[PDB]
């Protein structure tokens, strides 16, 4: 009449079978029983950051109900769920929503106490207009009604501790996110519900993946919720493999590429060869079609399981003689024993394939899930790693200790081998500039990610002062700064994986290097609105100069040791000296050999040909005017730039000089070959 | 038999402004 | 507290194990229809019927 009208019997879907296996959480649904028979404040309220399931544990209250496990005086109870907005929806004229909930509220009245009223998501019945408040106010008085609350931390802060009686009767029910075992326990269960759903077999060292990386990887939500993800997408991911396959899509294309062919040919014998990749694909795909089949009545025998054992469960509740025995006592030898001959069956059959949810998936879904790189080494990606100096001599000669460095780093990365206290490794970079710093962490960027910028080059001018924290953290609540948030903490919490530069550090004013003694020693660092960001899965390099006077004098006639140690000094007397402890290693560097002013006259030759070639000009070159360069465009006391702007002189003005004359011939070989002293381009 | 409406009753917030002064 | 102790009176422990097990020991008997698990049975119902008449 008017009950279920608007509500939800969650005992009768326990009934139903449609809920799950709620595991543990047995001291919270005892202290919610104690809050359940008080006297006064009888109204219990849970309270946690979301993800722990709070409608879990009122659904596994639920079925500790039907199942009997209660004591005695809540047995035979109803627990049942209300909407509002069931309730709202049809309230066209005044009054109509009110007669609907005070209706509502007289015949739980009149179920006398046989039901446990469940209210989802509570602070809705805060606001819906006085509204509920008063208008449960004297349910709320009389205790008759025994509602149970449901909330995030936040709104029960918000809207809870506003009004002081709605605060006097309920309850906090303070529901804490599990530890990992727990956790695991849980999993496990509903494994079992994620095996009946999705088709497939899972591995407890799957398990064991997803709890042990989904506490490193996620710093979003917590856990079980997190660990479900994973399993649930590995589920999908294995249910498209085993609905595709691969290896019948490359024979598809090869017979539909060679029957084009073929008919484009109507001497053939690709004739032959079609007709042969159709047999290969056709025992291939009859091969898929029982292997399904295999699939589907391991499939069926489950369900069938499943169902026996919500009969026996039925008959558990209800108190059913002997037929339940009779039924699993003639059922599950069978059923048993036709399971493990699927199974080896599978075993001996599936090619194509998996059936077992593996770690590799889960690292599979962790690296396109956020896309930190942990999943195990295929090969191209591996091989690449393998070559890492000559990646970056591609583009950086020499400071080659630099490059060692930069590339053990990227190793101790990949191998798992970092410790989840701390980013990957940290930088600091030193030496007179333009001698490929900036330009070895963009190769860095170039490399790992495919971009320059797709990496955050934040340099430290603009951080000369104090008050300018705010432009890396941002603002703190109740101001403008409000919806931008940060910015470093924002190029983070987007792709967690990612190169950090902060170029010429030693500019800024070292309340910055707080934050940055923050993020050096553990990764977590407070963001704008008052949370926080992990860093633990980046890499922050920061740059210099201030041994450069020390460098261009004694980069000669020492090692490298005690010359580290020396500008180690140096910079112990510019920074604090915890900021340079927190480096994984300070690495220095030094000036520079022709050879490496020659091969950087080449880069940016084959730079400058590039961009001819796009312009649509092509060149040969003498290597004497490339020498005369060299010569020219030396110094000590710089290094590269001015070499650039002396090439970039000696070369580009006359030559655009004769460009821009509309002289030159577009497709000649524009041979640069020299003058007497400078370098002529000429048309033959 | 007369039915309701609901209505917007729409404002914004009051911001603040911070400054600094610096030393030297 | 008062809560705690209402519900440590509202139920039994033992008993409920034993009544588990004579259930379960009920569901092995039947399928059996060697037996001895009815004398096992006999046994642990009177220990059911004692402890619960205790209760
Ligand atoms: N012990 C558990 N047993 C079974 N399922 C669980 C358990 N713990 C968490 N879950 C699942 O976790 C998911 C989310 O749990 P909830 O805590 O209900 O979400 P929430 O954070 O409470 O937000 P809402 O308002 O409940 S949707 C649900 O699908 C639950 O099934
Ligand atoms: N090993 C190298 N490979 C390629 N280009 C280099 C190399 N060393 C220096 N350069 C050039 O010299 C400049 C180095 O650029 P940057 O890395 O910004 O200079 P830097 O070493 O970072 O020091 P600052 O802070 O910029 S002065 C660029 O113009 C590069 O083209």
């Amino acid at each position: 009449q008017a009950l279920k009208k608007y509500t939800i019997d969650l005992t009768e879907r326990a009934e139903q079978g449609k809920l799950d296996p709620v595991i543990g959480r047995d001291e919270e649904i005892r202290r919610t029983i104690q809050v359940l028979q008080r006297r006064t404040k009888n109204n219990p309220v849970l309270i946690g950051e979301p993800g722990v399931g709070k409608t879990a544990i009122v659904e596994g209250l639920a079925q500790r109900i039907i199942n009997g496990e209660v004591p005695e005086g809540l047995k035979g109870r109803r627990v049942l769920a209300l909407d509002m907005g069931a309730l709202v929806a049809g309230a066209k004229y005044r009054g109509e929503f009110e007669e609907r909930l005070k209706g509502v509220l007289n015949d739980l009245a009149k179920q006398e106490g046989n039901v446990i009223l469940f209210i989802d998501a509570l602070h809705t019945m805060v606001g819906a207009g006085m509204d509920a408040g008063n208008m449960l106010k004297p349910a709320l008085a009389r205790g008759e009604l025994h509602c149970v609350g449901a909330t995030t931390l936040d709104e029960y802060r918000q809207y809870i501790e506003k009004d002081a009686a709605l605060e006097r009767r309920f309850q906090k029910v303070f529901v804490a996110e599990p530890s990992v075992e727990d956790t695991i326990a849980i999993l496990r269960g509903l494994k079992e519900r994620y095996e009946l759903h999705h088709h497939v077999q899972i591995t407890d060292p799957a398990i064991v993946a997803a709890a042990t990386l989904s506490h490193r990887y996620i710093a979003d939500r917590q856990l079980p919720d997190k660990a479900i993800d994973l399993i649930d997408e590995a589920a999908s991911s294995i249910r498209m493999q085993i609905d595709s396959p691969e290896e019948l899509d490359r024979l598809d294309r090869r017979i539909i590429q060679l029957k084009l062919e073929q008919q484009a040919l109507m001497l053939d014998m690709l004739n032959e060869e079609l007709s042969d990749k159709e047999r290969q694909y056709s025992e291939l795909e009859e091969e898929w079609k029982a292997e399904k089949a295999s699939l589907s009545g391991t499939q069926t025998i489950k369900a069938e399981l499943e169902q026996a054992k919500i009969a026996i469960e039925q008959a558990r509740r209800v108190g059913d003689l002997a037929r339940m025995s009779e039924l699993q006592y003639g059922k599950i030898p069978e059923l048993e024993k036709q399971l493990e001959a699927a199974t080896q069956l599978e075993g001996k059959t599936m090619r194509l394939l998996r059936n077992k949810v593996t770690d590799a998936e889960i690292a599979e879904v962790l690296a396109r899930w956020t896309g930190i790189p942990v999943s195990r080494m295929m090969e191209s990606e591996r091989e690449k790693l393998l070559r890492m100096e000559q990646e970056l001599h591609h583009r950086v000669i020499g400071q080659n200790e630099a490059v060692d460095a930069v590339s053990n780093a990227i190793r101790r990365s990949r191998a798992g081998l970092a410790d989840p206290n701390r980013p990957i490794g940290s930088f600091l970079f030193l030496g007179p500039t333009g001698v490929g710093k900036t330009e070895l962490c963009k190769a860095l960027a170039n490399f790992m990610f495919d971009s320059d910028e797709a990496m955050v080059r934040i340099d430290m001018s603009e951080f000369m002062e104090k008050h300018s924290v705010s432009r890396l953290v941002g603002a703190p609540p109740g101001y403008v700064g409000y919806e931008e948030g940060g910015y470093l903490t924002e190029a983070v919490r987007r792709r967690p994986y990612s190169v950090i530069l902060l170029d010429a550090v030693e500019k800024a004013h070292p309340d910055v290097f707080n934050i940055l003694l923050q993020v050096l020693d553990d990764g977590r660092l407070t963001d704008g609105q008052g949370r926080t960001v992990d860093f633990r899965n980046t890499v922050v390099i920061m740059t210099s100069n201030l041994g450069s006077d020390l460098i261009q004098e004694r980069f000669g006639e020492l090692d490298y040791a005690h010359m580290k140690e020396l500008v180690l000094g140096v910079v112990s007397h510019n920074f604090r000296p915890e900021f340079i402890n927190r480096i994984d290693e300070v690495v220095v560097f030094h000036p520079l050999g022709e050879q490496h002013i020659a091969s950087i006259a080449q880069i940016q030759l084959k730079r400058l040909y590039k961009r001819l070639e796009e312009r649509g000009y092509e060149i040969h070159i003498s290597d004497e005017a490339l020498k005369l360069l060299s010569e020219n465009g030396y110094d000590p006391v710089y290094g590269a730039r001015p070499l650039k702007r002396a090439i970039q002189q000696q070369i580009e003005n006359p030559l655009a000089q004769q460009i821009l004359s509309g002289e030159l011939v577009p497709g000649k070989v524009i041979r640069l070959e020299v003058n007497e002293d400078r370098i002529v381009a000429v048309q033959h | 038999a007369a039915a309701a409406a609901a209505a917007a009753a729409a404002a914004a917030a009051a911001a603040a402004a911070a400054a600094a002064a610096a030393a030297a």
